[PDB]
């Protein structure tokens, strides 16, 4: 529904690993597509879905000089500012061999078959910038044999203590809505003065292509967090991890995470009232992840050591649009 | 050529033969980096818009809003810095050289006439004024605020020195004698008039181009556009007589189309060639069968009336 | 005195600033895309014109487009013409301006009233203002005399009015307070108030009193010439500047160099002038100084 | 986005005139669509699109038996509920003639070409329930010489004076929403105690089928109303006119309104603040039809004798789900 400003997608280009690992993948992929033997014959079509003001238009470039191989790109991006520094730069540095389209990836009318579709449309929570949703409206144009660079994504949990949170959610008090609406919405926060209560668990995958005859977006999971301390739930960090390719990955999750890649702060989904937990108890969350033709959403609750209210129900007080 | 640019900028602006059949091309850059123009000169008129088979050519300080030739090597144009330029074609005709560049207008020059002596020029601004130039002298010899808005089109009488018409964004439709006290003479309001072009023949007549894609033929003694036809779906950008004895009108429009009526207003050709906005035409003084536009797609077409 | 050039001509955009800043302005208004670049949205073939459509963002750093540049509607943008099809042109055009304006991040956005009707101008900006996040700063571009009251006497068959017209001279003022309450008080609208070589009577000016005017446009033609050939102004001209002053406007200088024997900076350097031999602050000012306008809760005395 | 009650589907099936109205346009059409040597080997396809709990099919089969000629019908409803009565009428009296199509008529893939398309989709104000959109989207399975019934309709407008309604919807001030949300959305409602100020004056107009090469269901209206009286403006009255087929007609407008016809109470559009109007003074409205791929909606102003704000604008007060 909103465009991203010419200083937003400044900032994350200056990422210093998110990119190489994106080059890597695309490197890997080239190699295991096209043998020695058809390095000069064989044209790969690749196109970057949402390819912002450029970058992984370059580190596709990249990989291709870096494979010895031979591309044939596609820059598909929906935001017609973006689309004024994309057209900029094919005019004076890229050339014929990248085809710039100002469009959204599902509405986009391919002339032609993909080998590899290369997208970075992922947020905190891994899903919750409808990357599944953009993805499957632009499958259709990928070859029966096709690759999707991220291939699969996983969102991770961990329940959180964290007063100094709890009040600045509480002081998110709005005027003309809902009293409580501000507990029923996540917030991208650099989590900092808080105590993770268990090991994050993971909570939704995806995987691209999706082959399957009835795609469905919408998930439900429950997990179980064995608690070894006594303390109060506040809320839950989100976090996500992404295969990239084979083994060039991405990842958020504390434990794991991608060195210097500052491109994803974690995301909080609080609770509207604090949860007290003993030493030995389980504290156990549901999710549920929403939708309808216009909308994408999540719901969730604790159901152990005691219930919350259903949180966000019918999206409320958050939603995605699509 | 020398000092002639290696790329021709993609937004034709204007298209001018001269008697012998030169083609004088004017264009500008309106996207991208530079937000430049350039002048051109095409001896052979089926090679443009190739710069390789150009006579002349040279880059001007900013974008080329309008342009009319002054004599034979006389190139006058309407700047989008607010100058007024004149351009010489060299003894050789292959340099164009600034013989003058006088920024007396407060905004974009948007359009410019040479009167019929061809010693004296009239230019039309966003800015809203409409100035007399000396052109020998290089100096504004009377500036007049008639208008209430940009003034879209200013075209001089074929015969008189000290006649010409003007049309702005006011909804007016002027007709200026410049031997009045009070100079200019308003010739019910409806959609605004974009166009001008004075009857080759009869000296009291025009055409009119509006907003709406109407054109509309008007006697100026009787002051009454009893003759009118709703000829483009879009804005009448432009509008040429051809050469002939009993002259064919060419209009040209925003709808990316041209069209070349008769007499009675009535259509006798159609183009679509073009896959942008039609901004010129002009007819070949050679073969008078033979009109050539030019547009926003960098298309040079070459159209056969029939 | 923060002040401002006002350029419809930008051939280079770096060179341009540089020029400017060189010249002594703390800013520049100019288009942000091609003034002339008339853009087609629904019928083919002109809708599929190739890209680009404008120049990129990576002409500047982000710091100069926040700071430096004052964006401008461009002026064949009619949401309130009379045909059909110029209307919705002109509203997804003027849609598309401001939402570049907005995502280069620039501080304010000047759109003209320059007709009586405004009324699908105000709500195409209405619009934008309630859908995103962002902000910028409209700035309403108006004159103190409408142009069609300042035109010359010479239409021998449209005279101009002889006769006075109190209302009628404060027409421009109703444009302003009609577009600002179909806007319904936006904050984030103000006005830029185009100062002429002939000012109105004192009600036509008094009008602009409680008014938020964050801009002053000064076009070099209203300037007169002393002995030494430097531009100055008439008494009349100087005393609204020294009331615009004390409202801390940002002063803007229009149109091209009408002292082609002085250099440009000559403009500016009057107002500097005019702002340094303007009356000290008093003991009561000295005080008062930051409070302007800011609104204190009366205390619970006891 | 809701689905109307058995009760409401009810009472509306007892107007008097509006289903006699729909028999005679079918009974007109039918006859114009197939001559007398053809009434036994020329079959009409009707399609009731919205039919309800099937008013309008049992009217298609009684004009076919007044028209003397053959017909196949077709019997499409979104609401699953409605679809039940529709079923169980099916079985036990209109047999195979009727077919039951559980289905929003923009995404139904009709097996075959429709003669006639019946519709009863109006609002108060006309186009306020979407008809515009949903006989869009149903347009392509009617045949290149189709008839759709109705073939246009007209909303009118009218300023009206009423402290009583400016108070009523005043008293609409709810919690957790903006303080004057009430004033900039349009309320369904049988005017009685208020001063029509003006005569109504046509506002939005559209014919069905529409076969422009690009179809625009946004509209822009500017209305002048001549005031002979001194008074306080508080709104404005939307009604509405509508031809079935040629000169079968039905109307809500009080000059021409259709004899018994309770089916459609006017509309009211408020304005925030009461304006002032003296006697000779023009009251100048301006109503814009807005949409989106995901809503509908209108926008308002009084110009004239003075500027009111702007009501609904981006439809942040009031939208019609598509
Ligand atoms: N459905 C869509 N169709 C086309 N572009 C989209 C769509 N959804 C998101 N985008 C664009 O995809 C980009 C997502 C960004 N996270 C990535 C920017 C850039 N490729 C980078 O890696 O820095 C943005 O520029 C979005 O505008
Ligand atoms: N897009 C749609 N597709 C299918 N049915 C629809 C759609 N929009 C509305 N309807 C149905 O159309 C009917 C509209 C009613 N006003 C008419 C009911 C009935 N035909 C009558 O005349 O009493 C309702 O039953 C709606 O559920
Ligand atoms: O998680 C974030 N935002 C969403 C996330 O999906 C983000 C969104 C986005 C948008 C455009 C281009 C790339 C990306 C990268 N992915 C985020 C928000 C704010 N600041 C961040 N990091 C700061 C900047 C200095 C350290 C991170
Ligand atoms: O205008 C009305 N409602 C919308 C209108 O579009 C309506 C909606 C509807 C819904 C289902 C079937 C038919 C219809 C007919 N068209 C309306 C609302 C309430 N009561 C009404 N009349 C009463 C009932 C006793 C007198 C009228």
């Amino acid at each position: 529904m909103d465009n991203l400003e010419s200083q937003t997608y400044e900032v994350f280009e200056k990422d210093p690993i998110k990119y190489s690992q994106y080059q890597q993948a695309i490197y890997k992929c080239l190699l295991d597509r096209v043998p020695e033997e058809e390095k000069d014959t064989n044209v790969q079509v690749l196109m970057v879905l949402g390819a912002g003001r450029g970058p992984l238009v370059n580190a596709s470039l990249r990989a291709a000089k870096q494979a010895d191989r031979r591309i044939k790109l596609y820059a598909v991006e929906k935001n017609p500012n973006a689309v004024v520094t994309l057209e900029n730069w094919q005019f004076e540095e890229w050339g014929s061999q990248v085809t710039v389209v100002s469009s959204d990836m599902r509405e986009w009318v391919a002339p032609e078959k993909a080998d590899i579709i290369v997208s970075e449309l992922l947020g905190s929570f891994a899903d919750n910038e409808l990357s599944p949703e953009c993805l499957d409206g632009a499958q259709h144009f990928l070859k029966d044999d096709g690759v999707s660079i991220p291939g699969e994504y996983t969102s991770f949990l961990a329940p959180i203590s964290s007063s100094k949170l709890y009040n600045e959610v509480r002081a998110c008090r709005e005027k003309d809505r809902d009293p409580e609406a501000q507990f029923e919405m996540p917030y991208v926060v650099r989590l900092h003065n808080f105590h993770q209560l268990s090991a994050p668990q993971p909570c939704f995958t995806f995987s691209h292509p999706n082959r399957d005859p009835m795609i469905d977006n919408n998930r439900y999971c429950t997990l179980e967090f064995p608690v070894e301390v006594n303390t109060v739930l506040h809320g839950f960090a989100g976090y996500f991890e992404t295969v990239l390719y084979q083994d060039i990955t991405l990842s958020i999750r504390p434990e794991t995470h991608s060195p210097g890649m500052f491109s994803w702060f974690p995301i909080l989904f609080p609770i509207k009232q604090p949860i007290t937990v003993r030493e030995g108890q389980t504290i156990c969350v549901r999710f549920w992840r929403c939708s309808n033709s216009k909308k994408v959403w999540y719901e969730w609750a604790v159901t152990a050591p005691v219930c919350s209210a259903i949180h966000n129900p019918t999206g409320r007080s958050y939603t995605i649009g699509l | 050529p020398p000092n002639a640019p290696a790329c021709m900028e993609r937004q034709l602006e204007a298209a001018r033969y001269r008697s012998d059949g030169a083609l004088l091309l004017g264009a500008s850059s309106l996207s991208g980096r530079c937000w430049a123009g350039s002048l051109w000169l095409f001896k052979d008129p089926c090679a443009a818009p190739n710069e390789g088979f150009c006579s002349a050519g040279v880059q001007t300080e900013a974008g080329v809003a309008d342009l009319t030739w002054v004599g034979e090597r006389g190139i006058l144009v309407a700047s989008d810095s607010g100058a007024v330029e004149l351009w010489e074609l060299d003894e050789n005709e292959t340099l164009i050289v600034s013989k003058f560049c006088k920024y007396e207008h407060d905004d974009i020059v948007s359009t410019v006439s040479v009167l019929s002596s061809g010693t004296q020029a009239v230019s039309g601004s966003k800015d809203i004024c409409i100035k007399v130039w000396d052109l020998a002298q290089q100096v504004v010899l009377s500036s007049y605020r008639a208008h209430a808005a940009q003034v879209t089109c200013v075209a001089a009488s074929p015969h008189k020195d000290s006649v010409f018409l003007s049309c702005s964004e006011d909804n007016r439709i002027l007709l200026w004698d410049t031997r009045c006290p009070k100079p200019a003479s308003q010739i019910a309001p409806g959609y605004l008039p974009t166009s001008l072009a004075w009857h080759p023949q009869q000296s009291e007549v025009f055409v009119f181009g509006d907003e709406n894609g109407t054109v509309s033929l008007v006697d100026t003694k009787s002051t009454s556009c009893v003759l009118s036809s709703a000829v483009h779906s879009q804005c009448v950008t432009g509008l040429v007589f051809s050469p002939h004895s009993v002259p064919f009108l060419a209009s040209l429009s925003e709808d990316c189309s041209l069209a070349v009526l008769d007499s009675s207003l009535s259509e006798l050709f159609r183009s679509q060639a073009h896959r942008d906005f039609v901004r010129d035409a002009t007819w070949s003084p050679l073969n008078h069968s033979l009109l050539t536009t030019v547009g926003w797609d960098h298309q040079v077409v070459h159209h056969v009336v029939p | 005195v923060s002040s401002g050039r006002d350029l419809n001509c930008v051939p280079e955009i770096a060179d341009t600033l540089g020029a400017v800043a060189k010249q002594g302005f703390d800013f520049l208004c100019m288009p942000v895309f091609h003034p002339r670049f008339k853009r087609e949205f629904i019928q083919e073939p002109a809708k599929n014109r190739p890209g680009p459509q404008t120049r990129s963002d990576l002409l500047l750093s982000g710091r100069d487009w926040n700071t430096l540049i004052v964006g401008k509607l461009s002026p064949w943008i009619r949401p309130d013409s009379k045909v059909e099809k110029i209307r919705r042109n002109s509203e997804a055009a003027m849609l598309q301006e401001l939402n570049f304006g907005a995502y280069l991040g620039l501080p304010a956005f000047l759109l003209p009233l320059n007709q009586e009707d405004n009324t699908n101008l105000a709500r195409v900006l209405t619009n934008h203002i309630h859908t995103g996040h962002h902000s910028s700063m409209f700035w309403m571009r108006v004159p103190l005399v409408a142009p069609e009251d300042l035109r010359d006497d010479i239409i021998e068959n449209a005279p101009t009015t002889h006769t006075e017209e109190y209302s009628g001279e404060e027409k421009t003022w109703m444009w302003w307070h009609n577009f600002r309450t179909l806007c319904d008080y936006s904050k984030r609208i103000a006005v830029a108030l185009e100062i002429g070589a002939d000012l109105p009577s004192n009600h036509v000016i008094d009008r602009w009193l409680g008014e938020p005017i964050k801009a002053a446009i000064l076009p070099t033609s209203i300037f007169l010439t002393n002995k030494k050939g430097f531009p100055v102004l008439s008494k009349m001209h100087q005393r609204l500047i020294f009331r615009l002053l004390k409202l801390e406007v940002q002063f803007i200088i229009t149109g091209t160099n009408h002292h082609s024997e002085k250099e440009f900076c000559s403009y500016l350097q009057y107002l500097e002038y005019l702002s340094q031999n303007r009356p000290p602050p008093n003991a009561y000012e000295l005080f008062a100084k930051g409070y302007e306008d800011y609104l204190q809760s009366p205390l619970q005395p006891l």
